RNA sequence: AAGCAGCUUUACAGAUCAAUGGCGGAGGGAGGUCAACAUCAAGAACUGUGGGCCUUUGCCUAUAGAACUUAUAACGAACAUGGUUCUUGCCUUUUACCAGAACCAUCCGGGUGUUGUCUCCAUAGAAACAGGUAAAGCUGUCCGUUACUGUGGGCUUGCCAUAUUUUUUGGAACUUUUC
């Protein structure tokens, strides 16, 4: 999702160069600035046992603004009759 | 308007003629741009490899210049017993500065010294990236009633109000691309003197190619060398030319026929000419 | 204007200067200003009946002064050309 | 073969102006002033006095149809066949031109082009030297790299005014493509650093300090001329200079008024965006892409500017430096931008009082000038003079003296006569042109000109000085000789190929010294020349001029080398002794502070606005007892009795026969300083000169008698061989200098250059800059000079042109060399480097047969030893001990 | 407008012309743009020098039409 | 950048409708795989004109114009061949050759400037007259609007503040001697 994806790095861009930022924060986020030129390549190691073919592709499309049923009921004791 | 007439020299185009044309171009264009790519790689370092009988890597190799290099003379001077040895003195030393490196440096000419660090950023991946725009690998830049003057003063150019056109993103390309794409004007050559790959020998070939093509390369430049190296001026007062002084005779005429009857006419005419 | 132009062109040029009180002062020229407030340095002094003085320094009002004369060589000035 | 000259006064290009003018401007000392213009390398600084010199020229026959157009620089100031070839300034040069501020007061000004590169930093000391103020032109896409830095510092202390052109703005957006705010944001960091390095002036474009310029498009401006130019026609009159007073600096405005804070409902930029680079960018972005006509109406709506009717057939590049030139007109507001900053008031008395010894004014009487170098301008010998005082015509006789000389001469001439002075006679006087000498009959006070007939009297500087009155030569001030940045550490040893053809080389030698400021030629005792020179460019630069311009004969050269320097690491019966015992002499050695060390090479003693110059380091004793106890921590007794601090080393009387007869010290003292001079310049190890060594003066013993004759020429010879026994006994080392490098590489290729920096010795990276705004970085490193051959074209064939260092020799960083000086068994490989256990011994034995000092049939180790010069009895009780090897 | 340029001359011992006749001399402090000019420890000269001499104030200021030329004597 | 005024024009109504003054006009425009003739590598380099010195040349000084080509040097962003000489290679003789050098040429091309020709398209003449060159209104005579207004366009313009100390909204007025 490129497009909308540079338009998040400029204007986390604009918070460096154009505002006043505290200290310690200030050079973690341009050494994110840094891996950005380094190609995100220390970003992108992990356990990729399945094949994009044999994960069936459930890519859960929810969003952070519903409400999500806080399905905690079902981690307690009840009585299957089934 | 492109041409000046059917005499065919002089062509002019526009901005988008000219970016299409470079865009069909992209197979046989330079497609370098720095000239810092051709730091040992320049005539005038092909000129000191052959006077001074060095071979850089890429580049051909010439009989030598002064073959009574044989001799050795004795002296103290360059004795082992005098010499520091810190560092080997690579040929490529020796190229780039003639004048130090090597003792006897004659017939040399002096090479270039860098051009500045040429940092030109293109885009390629996306057409909707804008003419302007921050790019990647650019690093940031971290840092931080009284008067009034008659309202509707503007800046000079606040009328128009794009900055960027749809063609300023191809104008930037065709202002840092390689002879004659940047020029949009200039006149007709002739078919064989537009040479289409030459700048292919001209650049390192690759670390992949085999060494049958990598004596190619050298076989071309060693060509190339001996070419620039000897110019041959024409003279001035050849103004007889062969079609010319035919023309004014009365013994010959003059028609338009299509090429492969031209070319079938020649082959009975050579053919006669010989039997 | 030009001839106020001109006159920064008489900087440090011997330069006279008539006062409208009759005076003539003669002499160096250390500063100009817009108005054409001059002022002169080494200037000999002629005062209206002709006595003759000589000082160090001089500051005059531009109000004051009739006529300035500069050096000839002005005349060819590059600024002065119409085109 | 040497310059592209105009030879003939005929084809001397004709001036806008009348040229007869400009001579009789110079008969005025405030209307001329001398600008130099320097700058790291290839900032465009030859390129700007090519819009300088067209601008004031109204035909060039040397300007050809690519020139006119944009397709190729024009390097009128760089002159030189040699400098065409390299594609850079190697010489300085220069043109004096007249020009018109905004204001319209025409004023003649001298300019001259020092070299960027920073091996010729000693010929921008000329032009510091020179100069009445610097115009230090910036590359924006580098920014304030660190060889920037040095310029600003040293225009700081040669009480030099300081102007900044920010070059190559197309870069900003043809090169880098920044987006307008960001561009501010660049151009406002770059302001920033160099605010930081000049502590005492605020540098703004509201100041009038800076002037942005993009000189391949050949456009300069300030924010002042921009305004005044296309904004004073809107505005009232009384509102131009509070106007241009917001325009940079974080103000922004919509609808008639200013606000710091930005405007709510509205996308704002600042002002200077606004005003100054919005319409520059739609500059770029409409002669680039806009259509012709559609763009020529805007041009005579906006510009009030007509396209031509040739004009519209332009390629790309041509049209749109023809448009920038039509928009910004001749470059009056860079001329206006240095007639604002120079004050003569403030800094005038201050340059002649660093240049030479603070004193009252000379009177006008005096015909009184310095003369900077000896130029090889386009076949002549011309003298670089420039005239403080007086008025000099042709044909003139003047007292010249070489400005060695003027250390004695200004010390003899306090005096608590005759043939003083070699007197040459003015030959010819021209003014420098570039491409040509105008000559002129006379020269007057402040200017700068060219002279025949006065190189023959100098080496590397002199003062020209004709007095009218004996009581007035009591009151003249000689000039000192002239600081170049770098010190020169590179050798080449050249021999000549034929033997027969030594003569000429000698000629040629003492005819490189005068026009190369920076090069130390001796000779050495086995015939062989020693040349010291900045770096590999600098000598390359060297041999060339040596081979092809003056010496048309061949010669041997041998490897590069670097001069070493000798010291100590421990203090340390310690006596010396003489062949006739009646001299005996005790010495011991110690190592200097390092911070002692360190500021004895800044030319200044002392810490926190207190300093004391070298040169009257010796007038003020109470004073100089005062900062050697303070500063650091001496003893009282060791602060008074310091006599002489000769370069890098120090002098101290510890003996009892002080507290008996210092009389009788004191008669003989400045032949014991002589014979220290005598020693400190030729060590004990290598002949190598020695280098931070604190010698004490233990005893002294006088013969039984007194032979004023006898005793003085014996002392010289054995204190040379004292210091000699203390420095040996002391645990001698060898130094060695160190480059350091300022690297500028594109950052993915940093690991290249980390690896590289570790395939040498000595090297290490200390700090690693991102260059904002850029995908380059700088990296600021060192490397000994020993290790530094071919150190420039290792890094750009591995980063294949994408990187670039340079070498320079500005702090003066002698480091210890790794090795043990004295080892007998230390292993040397032929025709291998030697290991680093190993290099301390190697450094000394070669550098011992290159002298002839040690000789042997191959390799026959007689090492740098305390016994040719202590007797062999005292050698031999010193095995037994443990204490000499 | 602009200012005048009187900056050396201050603290300065000046004598002044001021319209017809009249010659004031006295230390000057303060400048504006009219040329209005203030000066302390005044004297108003005359062809007597001792005598005819009379002080005027501590503090005197001067309108800048009034005058004709300003002349300082020092250094 | 609007408006007003000034300037320039302009479709003009004009003053004159005379002598005038300005700008244009006194034998086209675009072309051609058309031609001829000049010219195209040198103190970083050219030519015309005026003045002075020596006695034409040459120098010095003043002035006017410089097309094309050239600086990481060359008409050509391209790239062959031959000759002589020297030094190699191949190794039965020669020719053809191997591949450096030095000096010369040939060949395929190119720019520019004049003049002529050819093709296509043209029509207001006042394009009327008289002189002459290697070239032309080259010159004289001349004709178109017209030199002084108002409307309509453009700007080489005003500095947009027009009375309150440095300029243009008054420190002015009056009387007296000498000659
Ligand atoms: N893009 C760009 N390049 C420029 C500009 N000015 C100069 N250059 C280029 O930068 C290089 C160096 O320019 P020079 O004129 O040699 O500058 P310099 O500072 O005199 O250089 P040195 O001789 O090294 O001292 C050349 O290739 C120029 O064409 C500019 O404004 N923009
Ligand atoms: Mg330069
Ligand atoms: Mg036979």
């Amino acid at each position: 999702s490129k497009k909308t994806h540079d338009m998040i790095w400029e204007k986390l861009r604009y918070i460096l160069q154009t505002q006043e930022l505290s200290s310690t924060l200030r050079e973690s986020l341009e050494t994110l600035f840094e891996i950005r030129q380094k190609d995100y390549k220390s970003g992108s190691q992990g356990l990729f046992i399945l094949d994009p073919t044999s994960y069936t592709v459930h890519t859960h499309s929810y969003i952070v603004s519903d409400e999500d049923e806080a399905n905690k009921e079902l981690g307690n004791f009840e009585k299957c009759e089934n | 308007k492109k041409v000046n007439g059917t005499s065919y020299k002089k062509w002019s185009f526009d901005l988008p003629e000219m970016s299409n044309l470079y865009r069909l171009s992209t197979p046989l264009r330079d497609e370098v741009t720095d000239k810092n790519y051709y730091y040992l790689f320049d005539k005038k370092s092909f000129f000191n490899g052959k006077a001074l009988n060095n071979a850089i890597p890429g580049g051909p190799k010439f009989e030598p210049l002064y073959p009574r290099e044989e001799e050795e003379d004795y002296n103290e001077f360059n004795s082992i017993d005098r010499v520091i040895f810190r560092v080997p003195i690579r040929s490529e030393y020796k190229v780039a500065f003639p004048h130090l490196y090597n003792s006897r440096p004659r017939s040399v000419r002096i090479p270039w010294y860098n051009n500045p660090v040429s940092c030109i950023i293109q885009n390629d991946e996306e057409y909707d990236t804008p003419a302007l725009f921050f790019d990647p690998s650019l690093n940031p830049i971290p840092h931080f009633g009284d008067f009034t003057l008659p309202e509707d003063f503007a800046p000079l150019l606040a009328e128009e109000e794009e900055l960027i056109l749809p063609n300023t993103k191809d104008a930037m390309s065709l202002y840092h691309s390689p002879f004659p794409f940047n020029r949009t004007k200039g006149k007709m050559v002739r078919a064989q003197d537009v040479a289409l790959a030459k700048k292919w020998f001209l650049q390192h070939p690759d670390e992949e190619y085999p060494v049958k093509v990598k004596v190619s390369y050298q076989k071309l430049l060693k060509n190339y060398v001996l070419n620039e190296l000897h110019p041959t001026l024409p003279t001035n007062h050849n103004k007889t030319k062969l079609l010319k002084s035919l023309k004014n005779t009365k013994y010959f005429q003059q028609t338009t026929i299509d090429w492969v009857e031209a070319g079938l006419q020649l082959c009975r005419q050579g053919h006669n000419m010989l039997n | 204007g030009i001839p106020v132009k001109l006159l920064n062109e008489a900087q440090g040029h011997i330069v006279s200067l008539e006062l409208t009180t009759g005076a003539t002062y003669r002499g160096k020229l250390v500063e100009s200003e817009d108005s054409m407030n001059v002022q002169l340095r080494d200037v000999i002094a002629t005062e209206p009946q002709g006595a003759v003085t000589h000082m160090d320094q001089i500051f005059v009002r531009g109000s004051q002064i009739k006529f300035i004369v500069v050096p000839d060589l002005l005349k060819n000035a590059p600024l002065f050309k119409k085109n | 073969e040497h310059t592209i000259f105009t030879q003939l006064k005929k084809n001397i290009p004709k001036t806008r102006y009348n040229r007869d003018y400009m001579l009789s401007m110079a008969n005025i000392p405030e209307r001329i002033i001398n600008v130099g213009v320097i700058g790291p390398l290839h900032s465009g600084k030859t390129s700007l006095m090519d819009l300088l010199v067209i601008d004031s020229h109204k035909r060039i026959p040397d300007m050809s149809k690519n020139v006119e157009l944009g397709w190729k620089p024009l390097r009128y100031l760089d002159n030189l066949k040699q400098e065409i070839d390299r594609g850079l300034s190697i010489k300085l040069n220069g043109s004096t031109l007249l020009c018109t501020d905004l204001e319209s007061k025409s004023r003649m000004i001298n300019f001259l082009d020092a070299p960027g590169h920073v091996n010729f930093m000693d010929e921008t000391a000329v032009a510091l030297a020179a100069s009445d103020l610097v115009l230090i032109v910036i590359d924006v896409v580098e920014g304030v790299t660190f060889v920037v830095e040095q310029l600003i510092k040293q225009s700081i202390k040669n009480n030099v005014a300081m102007c900044f052109v920010i070059n190559k703005l197309d870069r900003l957006i043809l090169d880098l493509k920044l987006p307008p705010m960001d561009a501010y944001l660049k151009l406002n960091h770059i302001i920033a650093n160099i605010n930081s390095f000049t502590k005492g002036n605020v540098f703004s474009p509201i100041d009038n300090n800076i002037i942005f310029a993009s000189t391949k498009l050949g456009f300069t401006f300030t924010i002042k001329e921009f305004v005044s130019y296309y904004y004073a026609h809107s505005i009232p009159s009384s509102k131009i200079d509070d106007f241009t007073t917001r325009l940079w600096g974080s103000v922004y405005y919509h609808k008639g008024n200013f606000r710091t804070k930005p405007f709510e409902n509205v996308e704002k930029y600042p002002t200077f965006v606004e005003f100054i680079l919005i319409p520059l960018y739609k500059i770029f972005s409409y002669a680039l892409s806009m259509e012709k006509d559609k763009l020529k109406n805007l041009l005579r709506s906006n510009f009030r500017v007509n396209l031509s009717q040739e004009a519209l057939q332009y390629d790309p590049q041509p049209f749109l430096k023809h448009v920038l030139q039509l928009i910004f007109r001749q470059q009056t507001g860079l001329v206006d931008a240095i007639t604002r900053c120079y004050q003569p008031f403030e800094l005038f008395d201050n340059k002649t009082a660093h240049l030479s010894i603070p004193g009252k004014s000379t009177p006008e009487g005096t015909l009184w000038a310095h003369v900077l170098k000896t130029v090889d301008y386009g076949g002549a010998e011309w003298s670089l003079v420039r005239i403080y005082s007086g008025l000099l015509k042709r044909g003139d006789t003047v007292r010249i003296l070489d400005t060695s000389q003027s250390e004695s001469r200004q010390k003899r001439q306090l005096h608590d006569e005759d043939d003083e002075t070699p007197s040459c006679e003015v030959e010819e006087i021209g003014l420098l042109g570039g491409r040509y000498v105008y000559p002129v009959h006379e020269a007057h006070k402040g200017q700068i000109v060219l002279i025949k007939g006065i190189s023959s009297a100098y080496i590397k500087s002199a003062t020209l000085y004709s007095v009218k009155s004996k009581e007035d030569m009591k009151q003249l001030k000689f000039f000192k000789p002239l600081d170049y940045i770098t010190e020169a550490v590179f050798k080449i040893v050249l021999q000549p190929l034929l033997p027969r053809e030594l003569p000429k080389l000698l000629d040629a030698l003492n005819k490189i010294s005068k026009y190369y400021p920076g090069v130390i030629i001796k000779v050495e005792e086995s015939g062989e020349h020693v040349i010291l020179g900045n770096g590999e460019l600098y000598m390359d630069c060297l041999l060339y001029d040596l081979r092809a311009s003056y010496a048309k004969i061949e010669i041997k050269i041998s490897d590069p080398l670097t001069v070493f320097s000798e010291s100590c690491s421990n203090e340390s019966s310690r006596l010396g002794e003489e062949n006739l015992p009646g001299l005996s002499i005790s010495v011991a050695a110690e190592p200097m502070d390092s911070k002692m060390i360190q500021d004895l090479s800044r030319n200044t003693l002392g810490k926190g606005q207190n300093c004391l110059d070298i040169d009257g380091i010796m007038d003020n004793p109470r004073k100089l007892s005062k900062i050697l106890r303070t500063e650091y921590g001496w003893d009282s007794l060791a602060s008074r009795n310091v006599w002489s601090f000769y370069n890098g080393n120090v002098l101290i009387n510890d003996t009892l026969p002080d507290e008996i007869s210092p009389e009788l010290l004191s008669k003989y003292k400045e032949q014991i300083i002589q014979g220290f001079y005598w020693a400190v310049k030729e060590g004990p190890l290598a002949e190598e000169p020695i280098y931070g060594v604190q010698y004490k003066l233990l005893s002294i013993s006088v013969p039984s008698d007194v032979n004023i004759d006898v005793m003085k020429s014996q002392i010289i010879p054995l204190m040379k061989k004292a210091c000699y026994v203390g420095l040996l006994t002391a645990i001698p080392i060898l130094l060695e200098p160190i480059y350091e490098v300022d690297i500028t590489v594109h950052a993915p290729l940093l690991p290249i250059v980390e690896e590289l920096m570790k395939k040498r010795r000595g090297s290490r990276i200390y700090k690693t800059i991102k260059v904002a705004g850029t995908p380059l970085l700088e990296v600021r490193g060192q490397v000994p000079v020993i290790e530094s051959a071919g150190f420039e074209t290792d890094l750009r064939l591995s980063t294949n042109g994408l990187g670039m260092c340079q070498l320079y020799f500005w702090h003066k960083i002698w480091r210890k060399v790794p090795g043990d000086v004295l080892d007998k068994d230390a292993f040397i490989p032929k025709l291998k480097p030697a290991p680093i256990n190993s290099l301390s011994r190697d450094f000394v034995m070669k550098t011992r047969r290159r002298k002839g000092i040690s000789t042997g049939g191959f390799m026959s180790n007689d090492g740098p030893t305390l016994e040719k010069y202590i007797s062999a009895e005292l050698y031999a009780q010193l095995r037994e001990n443990g204490l000499v090897p | 407008v602009s200012t005048p340029e009187l900056k050396k001359y201050m603290d300065k011992k000046i004598l002044l012309n001021i319209n017809g006749s009249r010659k004031v001399a006295g230390i000057l402090r303060g400048y504006d743009i009219f040329l209005n000019v203030v000066l302390d420890d005044a004297m108003e000269i005359n062809g007597e020098d001792p005598a005819n001499n009379h002080q005027l104030g501590l503090q005197t200021v001067i309108r800048g039409n009034s005058i004709i030329s300003l002349e300082a004597l020092d250094a």
